[PDB]
């Protein structure tokens, strides 16, 4: 998705 | 009649906010120190604050009922779009009418128009942003109203990139209905008057505010030297 940090923080 | 499910939704949201928002502002110390002098001296401190704020918003988003049901991609698109808008809405609590500034319990952590300007934002953003805060302040929303608006803001069908609008819309609707019932059942007139419509208008203002931020971030980010001052999450959420 090109958003590794945002995804990780979400779950 | 305020529903048992609806009371449940409000209780979750108040806790999510309490868990994700600190009146103390103790964590602010961790950010690189504010420099008020010097161009964009402040931004290093405010870039950090925005990054911190994004994490807090993400934690709040996870709590909202039915957010979990949405696909990860849907969660990502919603969070990416609304993160700036939610920060502006949540900030209101710190913001004070007396100085027209965001007050975090310290002179260093008290932020004003020329402080925001040092970050690298044109008045085009600031004058509407300050105005927004005053209008939000005037509303004098209940904390339940404040928490509900943030969640409704986050879960919007029309955010760009949304894979599943119909599912996102249904989650939003449940919150919208919960907010409408609260104002009628729990808000006394005259404050209650036109209250839902005014809150919805604020969401409209946020969209405009968000658009202005993108124009400003692009300009400030455009230069690599400035893009360096920002945090990696700010880069991921806003641009890179
Ligand atoms: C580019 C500079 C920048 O800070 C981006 C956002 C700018 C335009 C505004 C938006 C919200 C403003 C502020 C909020 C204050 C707080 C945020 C909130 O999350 C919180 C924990 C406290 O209430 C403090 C103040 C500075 C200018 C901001 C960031």
């Amino acid at each position: 998705k090109n958003h590794p940090m945002l995804m990780n923080l979400l779950k | 009649k305020l529903s048992e499910e609806q009371q449940h939704i409000i209780a979750i949201l108040l806790d999510a906010h309490h868990k994700t928002y600190d009146p103390t502002y103790a964590d602010f110390r961790d950010f690189r120190p504010p420099v008020r002098m010097s161009p964009l001296s402040m931004l290093p401190h405010l870039a950090d604050l925005v990054s911190y704020s994004i994490q807090k918003v993400i934690g709040f988003a996870k709590m909202i009922p039915g957010f979990r049901d949405l696909t990860s991609d849907d969660q990502i698109v919603l969070l990416k779009s609304s993160a700036i808008e939610v920060i502006m809405l949540r900030s209101n609590q710190s913001f004070t009418m007396d100085d027209m500034s965001w007050d975090c319990g310290s002179q260093d952590y008290k932020y004003d128009v020329t402080d925001v300007s040092k970050a690298g934002h044109t008045l085009e953003l600031i004058e509407p942003l300050i105005k927004f805060q005053v209008g939000l302040k005037k509303l004098n929303l209940h904390e339940e109203e404040h928490v509900l608006l943030m969640a409704i803001c986050i879960v919007s069908p029309d955010r760009p990139g949304v894979q599943d609008a119909k599912l996102v819309e249904a989650i939003q609707d449940r919150l919208s209905n919960t907010l409408q019932t609260y104002i009628r059942c729990r808000h006394p007139p005259p404050g209650s008057h036109q209250l839902y419509a005014k809150m919805i208008q604020k969401l409209a203002d946020l969209r405009s505010l968000n658009e202005e931020h993108s124009k400003q971030y692009r300009s400030l980010s455009f230069q690599p030297e400035n893009s360096m001052k920002l945090t990696p999450l700010v880069l991921e959420v806003f641009g890179n």
